[PDB]
């Protein structure tokens, strides 16, 4: 029933992002880039794929790759009407949150807005809402400027006077990401059908990475067990019970046995490839599974999280080549 | 086994309807009066809808 | 009817008393030093020694099955090994552990040594036949596409020799039991050596150095002949050394489990001792039955003799305000029936409803009368509490006695479908005029055999059984049973 | 939902009137006033007959045009990166266009059998004439609505086949068999439609 | 109603039994209570059609 529509508005853009899926480097494409020995040979094999002639004009491989996935993402947002344009805006909030914490730091230390253009992610950018460009005021008259930005509703757990050095710089990112993941789950629950069973399993595991990676690095830190409780997103499979036992953990094995209650997250704690290299391969296992379903909006968010894996993998091939340490060159993520 | 007590108390609602249903079906006869039948209609709505 | 009555130890009788106390199984050791971590429980270094033998036993029980050896059982509760015998066990346990860990790494290196030398030996015969630089081995399935690529990128040529080896050999992971083929890469040029080595790795060929001069080929063929048969000798001689200690382990591991598992259990209770205080004597605060006070004390008198200690241990009695855990008969055909409650047409309608309602009133009468005998066995907040106590009994028994009316109405459900089931059995199958007595009655009587038990006895039977639990739990155990409970949990054997 | 509340606010309300209008005709004595006989007889045999000719072609092509735009957006969507789809995958357009042929073949047939008369009394309008009226409505209904459903059927599969062929060229000739069983329902529509108008004659 | 009651807990049971084998005996309990609702409809259908 919600499938004989959705091609009225998103018929062309759906076939577009399926066509951009074919430009992802496959397994056979990955093998020939391991056989390279210099960055100039790295330039030659990438001209055989869909990326070609992008280095006509080792850290330039970082920027020229990720600038291609920005303009491909910006071209998709220019044609989505109303059922999808807000959905693509939700993917940019993860990059706007990492941008704004970068901006309140220079605001606190009186480092002006001249550093904003070259040192921010172009996906979540500030080239509209020109009030933020002018603001040099120390983080209290700037929060009144900050609410003219779609991150306003996520600041309802951010008291303005709590911003002035009582909260750590890293803590305010996670409680903003906590406010971000609850809204994007509830927005994807308002949409129903095929975009509610192919997308919400991805958001459950993404909230459960933010369950495990928080508590596994919150051991030597002087943040109490009530702080890491409210930095957990109340979203995934671990919500009523697994979030409770993660607060009392204090030990590496005490976060393992609470992951042993779920057969999905155990057999991923056998990294003993490390843990985040095991969480990444399960994440691209879920984003590949979203490409199965057809008449749904989750094919766009699965494309961006795989396109960031494409820019990640080629650099890791290039860093093993330029530094000439290609005994760990096989430790990439073969997504396709 | 401790958590079966909510679903069996929903099972009481089913046999609450089954008790009334065999009472109305056994009082049925060809040529019952109109006062007899409207009593049975409000009897069926009372156990069913409050049971709903 | 338990008591927390104290029991003293002396640490020369801390093993042999407790072990024979753990050879009885009536004791409920209670930890009374909760203000301590999981380590520093007086014996953490030695319980890891039992755990290290546990890790060795869980490892040796795995490798005893991969060689597929039959296991002796001889099932009996053995004698628990003393700490005198404990140090002598780790000499014996690690001897089996270090020998078997070494051999499986040594035999795998020896098997890798055996297949490589036989692969090198078979190329010596076929090339000295063809003779009367690179030499190597490749499988038969990849040889026609190999020479197609070898002609392509070398492109001057290399004069390739094609000769297939006999009955299949096996390199350990690649390839498993395949008959391969030899080849000859002379080419005399010493520049195309780089252009063929990439092809030899691309097609995954295994190459070996040949001596290339006449009569040294047969010289090294005689050398690898004597090397292989000595390697063939020691390979099986490691194997008969292997199986002679697997069956030596097969007479051991079953009883060796319950040696250390009984030791690890009682040492965990040695961690559960009193507060580890100030002298070389211990106290134990256990829960114990009054009917078994004498038998555990003679067992305590038995335990101090088994160590050879001259001083018997004592048993102080006291009284406190804590949980009195329950204990009863625990009979065999009373075990499963107790564990369930421990988990917590017009004329027939008028008669069977009221008599069942009085029967539920009679069941509530026997239940409420048990509350008075239980109360005899031992203002503002009292008004609001007893209001909730009384009127939830008032409107509550109505819903109880209404749920006693179902057990006639479920029998009315039992009666009606049994006739329909019955109707099919008596009517569709047997009332066929011509072809009845054979295939027609056989499938219907099979439905009368198999299809009625899943519907009338499986699902209708379990539901009324689950209803009868509800008649017991919420309708009968709500009158006298307080429902708090605390189990005994005696210190068991297995 | 804003606009769905209008249809779901009327359909509940209209059924609630027709419920209580229903228990007030029986409850007095007034079931004689209902007269489904007077509804089917006194109106016309032409209101059913001429609507069926209209619904024959119009409800078929509203599935045929539905079938086009579902896969037509997927042709040009996948055609941006893979331009080879524009020649092979036009048969998915044809199978969601041949459904419109099944209507226009049927709509000429049903209009070929409608003929006037002079009677104005439902006893003068005989049962040979009233049965000719409803049969054009029923055969026009089942060639229109079934072609609507098989029109959206081959279109949705046609959109999926346009996306699968963008990734692999060899796949499209394998998924084309699914569109045959979808378009077979259009064949199942017209066999009923001629059969319901076989023994029919007006006059 | 019995078809609706089976599908919700039958889906919820098989989503949990992959995570824990203890629910597989408890899953079949609640499915029986979702099945006897259809059985209650049958025994009143038979008593209404005989008369
Ligand atoms: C008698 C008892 C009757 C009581 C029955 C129901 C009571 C409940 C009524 C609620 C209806 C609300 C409809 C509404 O929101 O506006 C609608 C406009 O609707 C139109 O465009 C006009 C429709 C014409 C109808 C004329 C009726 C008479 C015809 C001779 C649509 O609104 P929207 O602007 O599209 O915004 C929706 C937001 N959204 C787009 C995100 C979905
Ligand atoms: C919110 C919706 C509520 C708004 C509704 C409004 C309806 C009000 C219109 C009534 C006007 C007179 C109708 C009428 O016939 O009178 C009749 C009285 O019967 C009633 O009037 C009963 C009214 C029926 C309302 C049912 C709503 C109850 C919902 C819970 C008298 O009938 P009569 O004249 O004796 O003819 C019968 C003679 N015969 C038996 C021989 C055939």
């Amino acid at each position: 029933f919600p499938e004989l529509y959705f091609n009225v508005d998103n018929g062309y853009l759906e076939g577009l992002v399926r066509g951009l899926k074919a430009g992802v480097l496959s397994q056979a494409d990955y093998l020939n880039l391991v056989q390279c020995e210099t960055l100039e040979d790295l330039k030659l094999h990438l001209q055989s794929t869909d990326y070609g002639n992008f280095l006509a004009n080792v850290s330039v491989i970082d920027d020229r790759l990720k600038e291609k996935m920005v303009v491909e993402f910006r071209h998709m947002r220019n044609h989505a009407y109303e059922p999808l344009a807000s959905f693509l805006d939700f993917i940019t909030y993860s990059y706007m949150i990492d941008n704004v914490i970068l901006l309140i730091t220079g605001t606190l230390h009186q480092r002006s807005i001249a550093e904003l253009v070259p040192k921010c992610h172009p996906l979540g950018s500030f080239e509209q809402m020109e009030a933020v460009n002018i603001a040099q005021t120390p983080a209290e008259l700037y929060n009144a400027i900050l609410v003219d930005t779609p991150l306003a509703a996520f600041f309802q757990d951010c008291i303005s006077e709590q911003d002035l050095d009582e909260m750590n710089i890293e803590i305010i990112r996670n409680t903003l990401y906590k406010a971000y993941l609850e809204s994007f789950y509830k927005f994807c629950t308002l949409l129903g059908g095929t975009t509610a069973d192919a997308m919400c399993p991805i958001l459950e595991f993404e909230a459960d990475r933010r369950a495990f990676i928080i508590t596994i690095n919150s051991f030597g830190t002087e943040l109490s067990k009530e702080d890491r409780a409210k930095l957990f997103p109340h979203c995934g499979r671990l919500y009523p019970e697994g979030l409770a036992q993660l607060a009392r953990a204090d030990d590496y094995e005490q976060v393992k046995n609470v992951a042993d209650y779920y057969p999905e997250y155990k057999l991923l704690f056998e990294g003993a490839k490390t843990l985040e290299d095991r969480f990444f391969e399960h994440e691209v296992k879920l984003n590949k599974l979203a490409f199965l379903n057809q008449f749904h909006f989750g094919v766009f968010y699965a494309f961006v999280k795989l396109k960031e894996q494409e820019c990640r993998n080629i650099v890791w091939i290039a860093e093993c080549i330029a530094q000439r340490h290609r005994a760990k060159i096989d430790n990439y993520i073969p997504i396709f | 086994m401790k958590s079966i007590i909510p679903v069996v108390m929903a099972g009481i609602i089913a046999i609450y309807g089954l008790v009334v249903a065999v009472l109305i079906a056994n009082s049925l006869n060809d040529g019952i009066s109109l006062y007899r039948s409207f009593l049975q209609l409000g009897a069926g709505l009372s156990v069913g809808l409050s049971g709903l | 009817e338990m008591t927390l009555a104290q029991l003293f130890l002396q640490s020369e009788a801390a093993y042999c008393c407790v072990s024979e106390l753990g050879e009885l199984g009536k004791v409920q050791f209670r930890d009374l030093n909760p203000d301590v971590n999981v380590f520093q429980r007086k014996f953490v270094n030695e319980v890891r020694r039992c755990e290290e033998m546990d890790r060795k036993l869980r490892f040796v029980e795995k490798e005893i099955r991969k060689a597929n050896i039959p296991i002796m059982d001889t099932g009996e509760n053995p004698e628990v090994p003393f700490p005198r015998d404990m140090i002598d066990l780790e000499a014996n346990f690690e001897k089996i552990e270090n020998e078997l860990k070494e051999i499986n790494t040594n035999q795998e290196a020896l098997k890798r040594n055996f297949l490589e030398l036989t692969e090198l030996k078979f190329i010596l015969r076929k090339t000295q036949q063809f003779f009367d630089f690179v030499a190597g081995v490749i499988n038969r399935e990849r040889i026609p596409t190999f020479e197609r690529m070898l002609w392509r990128v070398c492109r001057g040529n290399v004069f390739l020799r094609q000769a297939e080896i006999e009955n299949p050999l096996e390199d350990p992971v690649t390839g498993d039991y395949v008959h391969k083929s030899v080849f000859i890469i002379f080419f005399q040029g010493d520049q195309l050596k780089n252009r063929v080595k990439k092809i030899c790795e691309g097609f995954r060929a295994s190459l070996y150095p040949c001596p290339e001069t006449p009569q040294e080929r047969k010289e090294m063929a005689s050398g690898v002949n004597t090397r292989i048969d000595d390697l063939q000798m020691v390979l099986n001689q490691t194997e008969d050394h292997r199986q002679r200690v697997l069956q030596a382990a097969a007479k051991n591991i079953r009883v060796w489990f319950i040696k250390v598992r009984k030791m690890k259990a009682i040492y965990h209770t040695l961690n559960l001792c009193n507060i580890d205080v100030t002298q070389k004597c211990l106290i134990a605060e256990v829960w114990c039955p009054v009917t078994d006070l004498d038998s555990i004390q003679f067992a305590l008198r038995r335990g101090t003799e088994h160590s050879g200690s001259t001083v018997p241990s004592i048993l102080n009695r006291m009284q406190t305000n804590q949980t009195p855990p329950t204990y009863n008969k625990t009979n065999k055909f009373t075990y499963g029936f107790q564990n369930i409650v421990d988990a917590y047409l017009t004329f027939l309608n008028s008669f069977k409803m009221k008599m069942s309602v009085i029967l539920g009133i009679i069941h509530m009468l026997f239940g409420v009368s048990l509350s008075l005998f239980n109360h005899t066995y031992f203002f503002g907040d009292t008004m609001v509490h007893q209001a909730i106590h009384t009127i939830e009994y008032c409107l509550g028994c109505i819903s109880n006695t209404a749920s006693y009316l179902r057990l006639w109405a479920l029998s009315l459900a039992h009666a009606q479908l049994s006739e329909v089931l019955w109707t099919m059995v008596i009517h569709i199958g047997l009332k066929v005029k011509s072809l009845a007595g054979g295939l027609a009655l056989f499938f219907i009587f099979a439905a009368f055999a198999t299809l009625t038990v899943a519907i009338l006895l499986i699902m209708e039977g379990l539901s009324a059984f689950l209803h009868a639990l509800r008649l017991h739990w919420v309708e009968f155990q709500n009158k006298f049973y307080s429902g708090t409970g605390f189990k005994f949990l005696p210190f068991s054997f297995e | 939902t804003g606009l769905v509340l209008l249809y779901s606010g009327v359909f509940v309300a209209f059924w609630a009137c027709l419920l209580v209008v229903g228990i007030c005709y029986t409850i007095f004595d007034l079931g004689f006033r209902f007269d489904v006989a007077w509804f089917l007889t006194e109106t016309s045999p032409f209101m059913w007959s001429n609507l069926g000719i209209g619904l024959a072609i119009s409800l078929s092509v509203v599935g045929a045009a539905w079938g086009i735009y579902i896969t037509g957006s997927s042709i040009i969507g996948g055609g941006v990166k893979a331009p080879r789809i524009k020649t092979k995958n036009l048969v998915s357009i044809i199978f969601c266009e041949a459904v419109a042929i099944y209507g226009i073949i049927m709509a000429i047939v049903i209009s070929n059998m409608a003929e006037p008369f002079s009677a104005t009394d439902p006893k003068a309008i005989g049962h040979r004439n009233y049965h000719a009226g409803y049969s054009m409505f029923g055969a026009g209904l089942t060639v229109g609505l079934s072609n609507l459903f098989c029109g959206v059927c081959v279109g949705i599969v046609g959109s999926g086949a346009a996306l699968a062929d963008a990734q692999n060229p060899s796949l499209f000739v394998k998924i084309l068999i699914v569109e045959i069983f979808g378009s077979a329902i259009g064949l199942f529509g017209v066999i009923v439609a001629i059969l319901q108008t076989s023994r029919v004659k007006m006059g | 109603a019995a078809g609706f009651a089976i599908g919700i807990v039958g889906d919820a049971g098989v989503r949990g039994t992959a995570q824990q084998p203890r629910l597989f005996v408890g899953m079949i309990l609640i499915l029986i209570f979702a099945e006897v609702l259809g059985l209650y409809g049958l025994i009143v259908a038979l008593i209404l059609s005989t008369k």
